[PDB]
């Protein structure tokens, strides 16, 4: 997610495009990547399974996966192609485009310090929690019963136009097998699939009604996107990008199908039978998922009250396969309109945005640091008008707009298990291919209204997701009047000093290096430490790619100039004390694999076995 | 209101409120004591006693500092004998207080008190209503109250005796707990005081609350004496409360431990009771009862009732350089019991048993604040807990795989097999009950008086109350 | 009502002193750089403390002290002042001085009285005055009732404290470091609060200890002397160094006021004694003693010792003058760090663990609107000694537990004696020693002579 | 003294090449050369010379060594007096000390002298070529008390001497005194 997940991923590249060897900062012009067409060809594969047979040690099998893996994409090239007949269309002459280049970030020398024995390691995390969380450690006395705790229970929720079958509520639990863990930190395991979890998430209720497409809504988009256009871009590019539509076209498909991957082509593939065309395809169902992992902050409040059920709705398979060649120029676009100072974290790497702010944070300055997440998209109708304004102006075709206005207005969801139905009006969170965009484009909206002129006067600012950060900002009484015109919780606002109040940025610090002289973000370690207290589900063989991203964050964590600085930002932000001796016992845990089973123990089963 | 000097801010607040419903405590400290808590118990069950009787009664005190009961509304007489360092500077403070104070209360006979002292320093053989020097056995006062406060150097069927025959019908008595000393142990300790007690054979031990030890190299072989092959508790036993020294005797101990009803023969006979009416953590608070004639009958058993956790293990620890093996006791809080029977179902290790206890120790009511953690038990006493739960756990497992018949026992010919048992382990809301003697029948006295008072010490009396 | 001492305003010694002190109130002003503040804070309110109590209008004797502290007080004293010691001169010279220039502008605490009998005893040596002496404490003549000795480590318990008695004295104090550590038997020593130092005369030349000093070498592969060894024990000889002033002193008077709890003196005249610790504060004891004639109650001669803080011996290997030799070194911990340590000593952990656990414990708190951000519980030089007595600790109480014997019966051959290399005595933990309670052995050689000088003389009566 | 930009050195060390008072020429290494005398002995002579800023001062070891008085000694005569030392003042090894004097002889002696440390002091051993010539000696210093501090930690195990020199140089920068303007803020003296 974003910059790093826990095994490694992310969401960012890894590739450095904003990087340059001189001393100054030096424009550059943007060029295109040049893709390989798949071909089709079954007589290697014949041959090759042939002699896959009488020989095979290690690249034998590799080499059929590759040629059947190939075989599959040229497939569904052929296939997509020609159900999206009345919408393909041809390559026009391209806008170019430009950007801006910084040089190579510096660091500073690390040190690797780790004790010896991994049992000790364990009784100082342990000695840890109990000091600072008193409550947090005296959880535990038993075995996991949380299943049957909630059936012993009725069933409470809070639903709005819902239908499901009574006779089909039962939720006796099912066999339960992991690995009792050592670290006394109380993480949930993941919820079961029952009838009552499901009414359980959704149990939220933003029935509101106001004015759907009247004048009183056109209005107020209207106005938006005037304070967009004003404060936050140039005015360089708006006429000549209306001019040249954007369609659906052969490069975009077999560009976007061949990075795809083994597994996900495979399934694609066995979607292509019965190939439903473009304009069959319903834009407006979709499909309930279960399937996630809870989410827990530092703190002391799992051990009071249950967390939440996570939800996931799922759009049309082929739905999010016949339109996803536009992502790619939507981001070009976007970027060539801003200004010089306002970044998004598209299309970026950890390394490019360590160069970005290398020269502008120091100590004593003043950052505003804004989320967006508690707030009601659903209550008024304007919001989503907005977005739609912003991608006309950007130069989308227009048949294809009617197609992604549908997904926008009232949807209806559907539990297979249980046959239960869901409808819900207008919303902005979904499964759809234009989530982050939606809402990067609706927080740069909001915060280019309510800060007028202040944003254009700074010297960076950076948006993302639901969070942002903007460099010599203080709260004053004026955003406060603005932003009351329907009420006050519209925004969550925190003030942050740098070297006092560090901020806080996507889970990580921003804090400023001693020795060098320069900015750098590193990860959260609370988080990561209530991480190892979760139970292991048996059968997983996934404990190889945790120890190598550990080794990368814990080295991160021991660079000279900055022991001092993480010390200070965790206690200004947690009141916590003695996070050095955590550090120290990560990394002994993260020096070799049997070093990482000291976090584990017996297997335990229940809910299982006839005896 | 009643004030006592203990810290504003420690956990035996809640513990002395609810022992004591009738009253309001206050803490006021004006003074770093050592024993603040054994202390603090002692006023409040003096004040409780002395509210429960009607007044215009007139009362005994065996150990007696006579500073102590002057600034009372009550009748008191106080027997003072001479066998002890501790009399001569008491008396002269005795002297000091009541010289220091005639022109400014005179509410309390003050002129009466000086009168009856002045008249027993001439004469040391005569009696007076509020001085003598006698001893239990010797006093020919009559009364109908009696009462013992800390007092563990007389023989309490003797004793009580001696008293009927003068017309007292109830007796009180404040002190330790005797149980642990019918379980014949070897060392224990009370957390809650600050209060160790050892015998003297362990002296020298390395891991116990009260031991000194010092470095040595290791010799193997060493010149000695006929071989002793024996290691069993003796009559002697030293007491430490807080930092002051207290040594005492397992049979005067034990004689305290009455039964529910006894019988006292002889010249007169009479029938006794016995009640326990506070209890915390072990002090108790006893009453006696006593009644002409002879009703009923005689069961001769005793009965504890456990509102916390009692332990009583085997540990092994090196004494004089030499490594032996003997039996400790302690207290356990409830809800530290309580929190434990989750993981006692199965086996586990001392050291899986230790963690545990640590990290449910910290939880304190007052959170992160250190003002008031002063923890649920002290942390000295953490290590050989953990051992006893282990062995415990270990010896509930087999009895459940060597189930028997129903109603018959079993004999291999002749020669009945003992199982081994290393731990006792008294859960809160049970009881414990022994087998005790209820029938006395065998009073001496030796009806010889020997003076104890000197004649520089009767001096000094005399020209401190000029 | 208030009380002053002379201590920085932002220091952790503070709360240390209010708790042991909860009758007043105290509040800091520096006036002096010293480098022994702590040391002289607590005789300051021990001082205070004592005189509050005892009985106005009654004579108080004082042993080997300054006059000159003891001038603007409102009691009776009277000083046995002999002249035995280089300090003596320039403090009667000092206390003349302040006499004669506080004449007339303080019209209290009997100045001109006092004033006129410094002259008296100049004029001869061998007189007592109500105010002045200069005999021992074997040889005043004055009678009193109470006796207070402050920092005196240079007489013998028994036989001060009995011609003490002799003359009507029912009441004793004394004020000064505690003597557990000599007990043990120990060849080094540290007082951590109060930057006090202590070393054997024969490991003078160590080099990772508290007190010593050694040179570089580079090392000679054989080096033969004329000295014989063999034998490394501790002698009656021992170094204190108290902030940056040195004082020698002996074992054997050391261990003389380590009084048991009832005693009994026996000769032409016989009493019976008590010994109780009234105040005790991270070294500091302040002890208070009752006599009465007579023979009353019996006597087992024993010592007993609470313990707030952890009491810790090891033993520890070091370097002496180029050759290696071992030893035993005794310290004090803070019960803070002993208690969070408990979950750790279960396990087995080496002694490069520990020292980093203890490192990373230390420095806490972090107070920011008072002292600085950064403090410490404990001084970082005693660190590397105390983390190795843990490790030897948890290593020994495993080997017990491995090897359990049967309940009642020993085994003999007469028997194997296993090793002890530390101890450990947790906070509230109480130690017991046996001593001597019974003394009847008294000698007064009494052959006093006039420590006096003639020029001396000359600059007193000038002076004054 | 680095706190008062003082160093000192022996005479016969002058050609030294890596010590703050010295100074040496460029030369390629030209072996050989013989004489009469045969030196084989390094050791410290009664010359000293002393540099204070700018300023130059000999000085000579027996009447610097002749000011560290003990406690308490004895003057012996035609008239006998008993004196003390003591010190008062100290701030980073530049100190102030008082002496009171009385007429007779009282006590007893022990000749020994204290010196208290409020801050760490170093003496070792170094390796430097003087005049084109391999030699060894050594050098003492000064250090601050909060540097003595923060390295209780790294000196628990073996360090190499390259590791501790990078650790030195992050732990001298501070920043919490700077004012957002100072930003150096050196500790301790870099060379
Ligand atoms: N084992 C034992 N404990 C005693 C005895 N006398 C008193 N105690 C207890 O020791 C505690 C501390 O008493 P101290 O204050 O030190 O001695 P004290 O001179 O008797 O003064 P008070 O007990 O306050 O009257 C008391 O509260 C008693 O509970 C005794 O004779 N034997
Ligand atoms: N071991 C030992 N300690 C002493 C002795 N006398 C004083 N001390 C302690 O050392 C500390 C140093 O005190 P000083 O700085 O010398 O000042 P002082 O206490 O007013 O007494 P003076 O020596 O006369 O200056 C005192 O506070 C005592 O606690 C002694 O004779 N032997
Ligand atoms: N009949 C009695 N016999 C013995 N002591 C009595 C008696 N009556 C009162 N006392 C008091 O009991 C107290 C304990 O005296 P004891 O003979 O036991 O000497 P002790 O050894 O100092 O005390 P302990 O044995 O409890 O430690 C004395 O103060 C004594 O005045
Ligand atoms: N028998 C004594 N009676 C009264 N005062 C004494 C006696 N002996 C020593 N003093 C006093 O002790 C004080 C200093 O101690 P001392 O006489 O032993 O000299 P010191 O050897 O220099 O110090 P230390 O006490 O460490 O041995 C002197 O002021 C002296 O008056
Ligand atoms: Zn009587
Ligand atoms: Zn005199």
């Amino acid at each position: 997610y974003i910059f790093s997940s826990d095994t490694g991923q992310g969401h960012l590249q890894q590739k450095s495009v904003r990087q340059t060897t001189l001393p100054v900062n030096i424009v550059e012009e943007v060029h295109e990547e040049k893709c390989y067409p798949p071909k089709l060809d079954e007589i290697k594969e014949q041959l090759l399974l042939k002699r896959l047979q009488e020989s095979a040690s290690t690249a034998n099998r590799s080499r059929y996966q590759s040629r059947k893996v190939e075989n599959m994409k040229a497939m569904i090239i052929h296939r997509l192609k020609e159900g999206c007949r009345l919408y393909l269309a041809s390559d026009t002459p391209r806008v170019p485009s430009y950007r801006i280049t910084y040089p190579a970030p510096i660091y500073s020398p690390s040190i690797n310090i780790k004790l010896s024995n991994p049992e000790t390691a364990v009784a100082v995390c342990n000695e840890f929690l109990a000091r600072n969380y008193p409550t947090v450690a005296s959880y535990q006395v038993t075995d996991e019963y949380d299943a049957y705790l909630d059936m012993v229970d009725g069933s409470e929720s809070c639903l709005d136009r819902a239908t499901f079958n009574p006779s089909k509520l039962r939720s006796y639990p099912k066999q339960h097998s992991y690995h009792a863990p050592t670290i006394r930190s109380a993480v949930p395991s993941p919820f079961q699939n029952t009838l009552q979890n499901v009414l359980a998430a959704a149990t939220k209720r933003n029935c509101n009604v106001t004015q759907m497409r009247e004048l009183p809504t056109m209005d107020s988009a209207a106005f938006n996107v005037e304070c967009f256009k004003k404060y936050a871009c140039n005015q360089e590019y708006w006429r000549e990008f209306a001019s040249s539509p954007i369609r659906v076209t052969t490069e975009n498909l077999t560009t976007y199908v061949t990075k795809l991957k083994g597994p996900k082509a495979a399934a694609l593939f066995a979607k292509t039978h019965n190939l439903l065309p473009l304009q069959e395809v319903p834009m407006d169902r979709f499909t309930m998922d279960m399937k996630r992992d809870v989410k827990v902050t530092p703190g002391t409040k799992h051990t009071e009250e249950r967390p939440k059920v996570q939800v996931i709705q799922a759009a049309e398979p082929l739905a999010t396969a016949y339109l996803c060649g536009i992502h790619r120029e939507l981001v070009r676009r976007l970027n060539a309109v801003l200004l010089p100072n306002v970044h998004t974290l598209f299309d970026m790497s950890a390394e490019d945005f360590d160069a970005i702010i290398a020269t502008h944070f120091k100590p004593g300055d003043a950052v505003l640091e804004t989320d967006i997440a508690s707030f009601d998209k659903s209550q008024d109708d304007s919001l989503a008008l907005t977005a739609m304004m912003l991608l006309e102006d950007l130069g989308v075709d227009q048949p294809i707009l009617d197609l992604i206005e549908a997904a926008f207005g009232e949807i209806s969801s559907c539990h297979l298990p249980t046959g239960t139905r869901f409808k819900f009006g207008a919303m902005m969170k979904s499964g759809m291919f234009l989530t982050l965009f939606v809402n990067t484009l609706l927080n740069i909206t909001i915060a280019s209204r309510v800060l007028e002129e202040r944003l254009t006067t700074s010297a960076c600012a950076a948006f993302i997701g639901d969070d942002n950060i903007i460099h010599g900002v203080v709260s004053d009484a004026l955003m406060a009047a603005r932003c009351a015109t329907w009420m006050n919780m519209e925004v969550k606002i925190i003030d942050a000093v740098v070297s006092v109040k560090a901020p806080y940025f996507c889970g990580g610090f921003i804090l400023h290096d001693t020795v060098t002289g320069t900015a750098c973000r590193v990860a959260d370690p609370l988080k990561r430490l209530f991480k190892l207290g979760k139970p292991l589900a048996a059968g997983d063989e996934q404990d190889e790619d945790r120890r190598r991203a550990l080794a990368d964050e814990v080295t991160r964590w021991q660079r000279t100039g900055l022991v001092t600085e993480l010390e200070r930002a965790v206690y200004s932000r947690y009141e916590v004390q003695g996070i050095t001796a955590v550090i120290t016992s990560m990394a002994t845990f993260a020096s070799s694999k049997e070093n990482f089973k000291k976090l584990r123990g017996p297997v335990v089963t229940l809910y299982g076995g006839p005896k | 209101p009643v004030y006592v000097d203990i810290d504003a801010d420690s956990a035996f607040l809640k513990a002395l409120q609810r022992a004591y419903p009738m009253f309001e405590v206050e803490p006021r400290q004006v003074t770093p004591n050592d024993a603040a808590n054994a202390r603090a118990f002692s006023h409040l069950a003096i004040k409780l006693i002395e509210q429960e009787i009607d007044p215009d009664s007139t009362i005994l005190d065996i150990g007696s500092a006579p500073a102590r009961r002057m600034m009372s509304d009550r009748k008191y007489h106080c027997v003072c004998p001479m066998r002890s360092a501790e009399d001569p500077e008491r008396l002269a403070n005795y002297a000091r207080k009541l010289a220091s104070a005639a022109g400014k209360v005179l509410d309390r006979n003050i002129s009466g008190k000086i009168g009856d002292l002045q008249a027993v320093m001439a004469v040391p053989d005569t009696e007076t209503p509020t001085f003598c020097l006698h001893t239990d056995v010797s006093c020919r006062q009559r009364a109908d109250v009696a009462i013992y406060q800390d007092v563990y150097a007389v023989h309490a069927p003797t004793s009580l005796y001696h008293q009927a025959i003068k017309g007292v019908r109830l007796a009180y008595w404040v002190g330790f707990d005797t149980t642990p000393f019918m379980y014949n142990a070897m060392a224990g300790a009370y957390p809650s005081y600050s209060t160790n007690w050892a015998d003297e054979q362990v002296l020298k031990a390395k891991n116990i609350g009260l031991c000194s030890t010092d470095l040595t190299e290791g010799r193997r072989g060493k010149l000695s004496i006929m071989r002793g092959k024996k290691l069993e508790p003796c009559d002697r036993v030293l007491f430490s409360v807080g930092s002051t020294l207290y040594p005492e005797s397992r049979k005067l101990l034990k004689s305290w431990h009455l039964p529910s009803v006894f019988h006292l023969k002889g010249k007169l006979s009479f029938t006794c009771r016995c009640d326990t009416v506070v209890s915390c953590e072990g002090y108790v608070v006893k009453r006696i009862t006593m009644s002409p004639g002879l009703y009923g009958k005689t069961t001769g058993y005793a009965v504890t009732h456990h509102a916390d956790g009692f332990l009583m293990c085997k540990t092994t620890d090196t004494v004089d350089g030499e490594r032996v093996s003997f039996s400790v006791c302690t207290y356990v809080p409830a809800t530290i019991c309580d929190q434990m029977t989750g993981i006692l179902a199965t086996e586990v290790t001392p050291e899986d048993a230790q963690k545990l206890l640590v990290g449910l120790n910290q939880r304190i009511v007052v959170n992160g604040r250190t003002q008031r953690n002063t923890n649920t038990m002290k942390n000295y006493m953490i290590p050989v807990v953990a051992q006893a739960f282990s062995k415990w756990a270990k010896e509930c497992r087999k009895d459940m795989e060597d189930e028997k018949l129903l109603g018959v026992r079993e004999r291999t010919l002749w020669a009945f097999k003992k199982q081994k048992t290393h731990t006792v382990y008294k859960r809160p809301d049970t009881q414990s009950i022994q087998k005790v003697q209820a029938e006395f029948d065998s009073f001496v006295v030796p009806s010889l008086w020997s003076s104890g008072l000197s004649i520089p010490l009767r001096t000094r009396i005399k020209w401190l109350l000029s």
